[PDB]
């Protein structure tokens, strides 16, 4: 009983995770200029950033995408997104993270471009292996320019304290544009019409698709557009004329006067509402659940009363539903306990083959706690693989001693360490045949090692603790039980 | 199985879609999977007056009938009536002929003066001047409110007054429709009918209707409440029970 | 898959002496994880990292 | 479904009962023989029915 | 043995019955070492013998 | 084409309130109107959804709502792709220095 | 045609936006006959002249 | 209609058959162009789909 307290706090201080990074070679860096820029300054830059990189002894290969952000999903012209690849571990010296915590310390805190370096997830399907991706909705329908000022109330101060270190929002309204301000007087005192107005203007500062051509097969685009030189100005709306329904040529200077302003690159509609995009992960200790809890109680005080914290990505998967996860595992202990009663011919007997589960959950759970690693999934899959083959032994041991105590005819004492003694060479040479096994899992060198890394520390010691701690308690229980079971004759 | 039939009907309207008058090829055929019959009937109102009854609509429009769309099963839910404001433009055939204009004029001057075009970027690739920065540009083109509207000027003037659309016309925002009204025990109410898919559980996706009619019920404004009268599920809810009672 | 067959040779050998009684595991293991295969076959999955 | 189980309650008890009512025939009629082995004289009559 | 095989799927199947985003993962070891531990099970009464 | 990404929010509200479909399917989407000229309409799916029936249903109601599209828009085109097949492999081509 | 689906009948024309869905705009004559052959007396449309 | 048989197969059947390629259970395909306008694509697939 001192040991099954003992579980419980080391169940209760081991991190709670849930898949562990490993390094595949494969990097991702998200280059962002300043806002608007062009996209020669971003070519001069990728070309300078895929310099570098290529630098470090441990980079094999790069590659960027330039004019795409990431960030928005939108091909943006004042961002690029680089995917480099490293070599193999065979040959490279060190590992992704330190070249991380090397690379973009040496970028991010200087260049006038932002560029972040971080490493693709390992299973596609969450999409920041901590964190969240939520989306904030109104049915109101505001302005942006306002949007943009209730949402900075939900990630500043989300970001303040509680439970969160790093809550990130996608919504950008001030991003510059020219807004062009017509003048409907003008326009028809000068006898226009505005179809045509604007159908010359998308010839001009603009792309116009008029017609295909025929050529090596494939009918191509004809797209009218004036040359670049009379575009590129603030004001190059002062040489596009139009003909006027009267006969003369119009300046459109006079009526379209264009003006500086700020709104959104990118609108992103999510379920029929404008939303803006919510990501970010938790603090060091934090686990993803309780912070997934936590933006949902911070979002329910600063907002409004028309605005949906609506859920999506990996944090709308985990919000959906619960009341499961018990359910199973309870019919699973009863289908074994009956199993084993109906094996056993006894109804207090099968508790003993329960009892030498224990031993498996508390020699794995010991291996992982020293070596400092975290509950993931790939150390609790191994978990399964011993409490099957902990329980197996024990019913065999058990399946003897109720041999040996009621077809030999031998006392509850003497089955009780005549069962064992038969067992102990087949559980010893098993172990030593499977700890052995799965014992280049533990220094494991290659991709792929978060799993086995954790598989190992986690099955080795749970394996040793129920096949040496585990044997000697069975014979114990049988004893126990087994003598309780012919006082109840009485 | 409803799928198997529902793309076996596909494979034969685009097969058949040649021998099709042209003017309905536009609008487009739809084909869908959705029984034939009502599952439920939601009934909101004014619990005291306020909201009258075409607006009610509007609140139906906006946010709630968007979102009983979405719940597991259902096929339809269209709110009766067509009753959705629309921005109306009512002319008046003797002012019209005041100022010779006939209908036609205020069709295209509409038609032109309320829609929105593509306008492009400034300054971006095919330049040799070096550009600095790149700025896209906003249109804004349409009307939003109905003052806007009233401003379409038809025809110029020679003295450089305008014939301005409300000099002939009336602008209001009203309705894209008033064939129809709905009653609920009296009182002026919207009708919302829910339509169940070709094979689904009447009773899973009708309660899952009631659960989301209560969560956009947190938002109403007012002395906005709603009934369902109508339920052929609660009939089965109640007769289950009466089977456990056997 | 080979090492630990590997060790169950060395085991077999030095709990009961006798290289007849190394062989027969050495046909056991590969019949069971190739009825494996099968099995995870025809029921549905397919090889994959997990 | 609900319908055919209420219609079920009747027959499950069926063959329950006509092996039941088996036992206490027997043990009526026999002071020597034990429940537990008139159980399988029980069975020895009425299992073809 | 067999009831190694009735206990050890007993262990094995009812941990795939959680839809989470973790337990389609989980899913994927238990069945495979589900169907280990029933078709080497059957092997081993039949053929190792 | 051209088109602040405000005039392009007003393009994809018409596949936004026609996307609302799924007997035993969606679950939400996200659209992402860009001054870029284009706009990427991702809708999801309840997982255990068969993707081909996913695709075919989404597609089969977007040659309805195309009637109230605009025509610089029906001109290049509309297009659906199942985007929950596994990505294979990348491949780059360049020609070196030539 | 488009004058008499605009002033006895509803014209379509192009829609516009408020409060966030878009609704139509819809053109029809306030002019209210309880007869017709009044209607057509004072419904003008200008020939190619 | 109006199109030589050439440009036919070249500007509607390429952009088609180049599209519809990579299909599943695809074996192959063939598309027939005609002076008169007409083009007739027919897709065989593999038996049994």
């Amino acid at each position: 009983c001192i040991m099954l307290g003992a579980i419980f706090y080391l169940y209760k201080a081991v991190p709670n995770s849930l898949v562990p990074e490993e390094d595949q070679g494969l990097m991702i860096s998200i280059i962002n200029l300043p806002s608007a820029s062009a996209l020669h300054r971003t070519i001069s830059e990728v070309d300078h950033i895929s310099q570098e990189v290529l630098k470090t002894n441990g980079v094999k290969d790069a590659m960027a995408m330039i004019g795409f952000d990431l960030f928005t999903s939108s091909l943006k012209e004042n961002a690029a997104a680089m995917f480099i690849g490293l070599q193999d571990w065979k040959d490279r010296n060190v590992s992704a993270d330190q070249i991380i915590a090397e690379l973009n310390k040496k970028f991010a805190f200087d260049r006038n471009a932002s560029s972040v370096f971080i490493g693709l997830p390992p299973i596609p399907g969450l999409s920041i292996t901590g964190g969240f991706e939520m989306y904030v909705q109104n049915k109101s329908g505001k302005s942006y320019d306002e949007i943009q000022k209730d949402v900075n109330k939900l990630v500043a101060a989300a970001n303040q304290r509680k439970e969160l270190s790093r809550v990130r929002t996608t919504l950008d309204t001030t991003f510059p544009q020219y807004k062009l301000i017509i003048d409907r007087d003008k326009l028809k005192h000068y006898n226009l019409n505005m179809q045509d107005v604007f159908n010359t203007m998308n010839a001009t500062i603009g792309t116009y698709y008029v017609n295909d051509f025929s050529m090596l097969g494939k009918n191509f685009q004809v797209n009218i557009r004036a040359k670049g030189d009379f575009r590129n100005t603030q004001d190059a709306l002062k040489n596009i004329f139009v003909r006027s329904n009267d006969g003369k040529m119009i300046p459109l200077d006079s009526f379209l006067t264009l003006q500086r302003s700020s709104g959104p690159d990118d609108v992103k509609r999510f379920n029929l509402f404008p939303a803006a995009q919510v990501q970010g992960q938790p603090a060091p200790g934090y686990t993803s659940g309780q912070a997934i809890e936590a933006i949902a109680q911070v979002a329910k005080e600063t907002l409004g009363d028309d605005y949906s914290i609506a859920w999506s990505g990996s944090a709308y998967q985990e919000v959906s539903s619960k009341g499961t996860a018990s359910y199973a595992f309870a019919l699973g202990m009863i289908f074994v306990f009956l199993i084993l009663a109906a094996q056993y011919e006894r109804w207090l007997i099968p508790l003993a083959v329960v009892t030498a589960v224990p031993f498996a959950v508390f020699g794995s759970f010991l291996l992982v706690y020293l070596r400092g690693f975290s509950n993931d999934i790939y150390f609790q899959t191994g978990l399964l693989l011993l409490i099957g083959l902990s329980a197996k032994n024990a019913i065999l041991i058990v399946e003897f001693a109720m041999e040996e105590r009621f077809k030999k005819g031998k006392g509850v004492f003497e089955a009780a360490v005549a069962a064992a003694k038969l067992r102990f060479r087949p559980i010893i040479m098993t172990s030593l045949a499977f700890t052995f096994g799965v014992l280049p899992m533990i220094f494991a060198t290659g991709a792929g090692s978060a799993s086995r890394h954790s598989l190992g520390t986690g099955l080795i010691g749970g394996m040793i603790a129920a096949s040496t701690l585990a044997i000697f308690f069975v014979p114990l229980f049988f004893y126990l039980l087994e003598n309780f079971n012919e006082w109840l004759d009485k | 199985d409803p799928d198997q039939a529902t793309i076996d009907v596909n494979n034969r309207i685009s097969a058949a879609t040649a021998k099709m008058p042209d003017a309905v090829k536009k609008l487009g055929v739809t084909v869908r999977k959705t029984s034939s019959t009502t599952l439920a009937a939601i009934s909101m109102y004014s619990s005291d007056g306020s909201m009258s009854a075409v607006d009610v609509y509007n609140y139906i429009t906006l946010n709630v009938l968007d979102e009983l769309k979405r719940v597991p099963g259902v096929g339809d839910a269209n709110a009766i009536g067509n009753r959705n404001y629309s921005l109306r433009i009512w002319l008046k055939p003797d002012l019209l002929n005041k100022f010779g204009i006939t209908a036609t004029d205020v069709i295209s001057a509409v038609n032109d003066q309320n829609a929105q075009y593509a306008t492009g970027k400034i300054g971006e690739e095919p330049v040799t001047q070096k550009s600095p920065y790149v700025y896209s540009i906003t249109m804004q083109g349409r009307l939003q409110n109905p003052s806007e509207f009233e401003n379409i000027i038809l025809r110029t003037n020679n003295d450089g007054s305008f014939l301005r659309l409300k000099d002939v016309a009336d602008v209001e925002i009203g309705s894209q429709q008033y064939s129809s009204q709905g009653r609920l025990n009296g009182n002026d109410a919207v009708p919302i009918m829910i339509n169940l898919q070709s094979g689904a559980n009447a009773l899973h996706t009708a309660e899952l209707v009631q659960a989301k009619m209560q969560e956009l019920s947190k938002n109403f404004p007012k002395g906005l409440t709603y009934k369902i009268p109508y339920d052929t599920t609660k009939f089965v809810i109640e007769s289950i029970k009466e089977v456990v009672k056997t | 898959f080979v090492e630990a067959l590997i060790l169950v040779i060395i085991v077999m050998y030095m709990f009961l002496k006798n290289f007849r009684a190394t062989l027969i595991p050495m046909i056991a293991v590969p019949v069971s994880l190739l009825g494996t295969f099968a099995g995870l076959y025809v029921l549905g999955f397919s090889i994959n990292l997990l | 479904t609900l319908f055919a189980l209420i219609l079920a309650i009747g027959i499950v008890v069926d063959d329950a009962i006509i092996v039941v009512e088996n036992i206490d025939r027997i043990l009526h009629e026999n002071e020597q023989i034990s429940v537990k082995d008139a159980a399988i004289q029980a069975m020895q009559e009425v299992s073809s029915p | 043995v067999i009831s190694i095989v009735l206990v050890l799927c007993a262990v094995f199947v009812p941990v795939s019955f959680i839809s989470g985003f973790v337990g389609e993962i989980q899913r994927q070891f238990a069945l495979t070492l589900a169907i280990s531990v029933t078709i080497s099970g059957f092997v081993a009464l039949t053929l190792t013998p | 084409t051209g088109a602040d990404a405000q005039t392009i929010a007003s393009t994809v509200a018409s596949p936004i309130e026609d996307a609302i479909n799924g007997a035993d399917n969606m679950i939400y989407m996200d659209s992402t109107s860009s001054s870029s000229g284009t706009m990427s309409l991702t809708v999801y799916f309840d997982i255990g959804t068969d993707p081909d029936q996913a695709t075919i249903d989404v597609n089969n109601r977007i040659s309805a709502a195309t009637a109230k599209m605009p025509d610089a828009v029906k001109k290049l085109g509309v297009t659906v792709r199942k985007t929950s097949s596994t990505t294979l492999a990348a491949i780059s081509m360049y020609s070196s220095d030539g």
